[PDB]
């Protein structure tokens, strides 16, 4: 839903600066330097896995602090995901499917896999020429706000990650390098 | 394969790397090729694209010679003892006498 709070586009892209901190290694600004029709779903499918805990609103998401994740490569795509392949017993509810979907307790693949930790809105395209900050690609049309507005998760949810590494009771593996 | 110094350790092998070949016959990239992200399009707003990267090795005697240094590297003074024996020092003597 449309909340009144705006944010700009380059909050939900992480290595692109944001509001307050620093802007060095990337020179942009807010609200002049937009995102193009490719990397605002980029930044959209980076929601459910990679949300940081944040200042006030400390709730991050379904893993809280984000932890290694671990796959099987392959050479193609087709071959990729045929590593990768196990169902489940039951396969959850879709989250994605225009439902906010109030669950249970127990929660499900299609509905773990899809999260939303914040509430999310893109604005219109503007006309113009210039490229984004994240490709580089020249464009038409770019995409310079959004509405982001926290929201935490239920307290005591039950969702193993089926991609996670957890140390000795659930808590999150994350790299301690600095 | 140029050299520095005379006790300079040297390696048998030479790793070299290479981007793929096409040609149509191993048309698809093969098994131990990688994939590097330096193919450059754009440089203001920088813009890589993938590249699939290949690895050959070298061995030195067989496809590349060993060269040697030129100059001189350590530096000494000259600081010549002087000798009292050869000829040009014994008619300089001569001559000053
Ligand atoms: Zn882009």
């Amino acid at each position: 839903d449309p909340s009144s709070r705006i944010r700009a586009i380059t909050d939900l892209i992480h290595e692109i600066p944001t509001a307050h901190n620093l802007c060095h290694f990337k020179h942009v600004t807010d609200y002049i330097d937009g995102l193009c029709e490719a990397c605002c779903i980029k930044g959209l499918l980076r929601l459910p896995v990679f949300t940081t805990v944040g200042g006030r609103g400390i709730g991050a998401g379904i893993n809280n602090t984000p932890p290694f994740y671990l796959l099987w490569h392959a050479n193609d795509l087709a071959g990729m995901l045929a590593q990768n392949w196990q169902p489940w017993d039951n396969m959850g509810i879709p989250a994605w499917l225009g439902s906010f979907q109030k669950e249970s307790r127990e929660v499900g693949l299609l509905a773990g896999m899809t999260w939303l930790p914040r509430k999310v809105y893109l604005h219109d395209p503007v006309p113009g020429q210039a490229a984004c900050c994240s490709c580089g690609l020249p464009s038409e049309a770019l995409v310079y706000s959004c509405s982001i507005e926290v929201e935490p998760v239920p307290k005591g949810l039950e969702w193993k990650d089926p991609h996670g590494v957890y140390t000795d009771q659930g808590k999150s593996l994350q790299s301690k390098i600095k | 394969l140029q050299k520095r110094w005379h006790n300079e350790p040297l390696p048998q092998i030479l790793p070299c790397v290479m981007d793929w070949i096409p040609g149509y016959d191993g048309e698809h990239a093969p098994d131990d090729a990688e994939i590097h992200y330096d193919l450059p399009v754009s440089f203001q707003p920088p813009r890589h694209l993938p590249r699939f990267v290949i690895r050959r090795e070298l061995v030195v005697g067989e496809d590349v010679q060993v060269s040697r240094e030129t100059g001189t590297s350590v530096w000494r003074p000259k600081g010549t003892r002087a000798d009292y024996n050869n000829s040009e020092y014994k008619k300089v003597r001569a001559e000053r006498l």
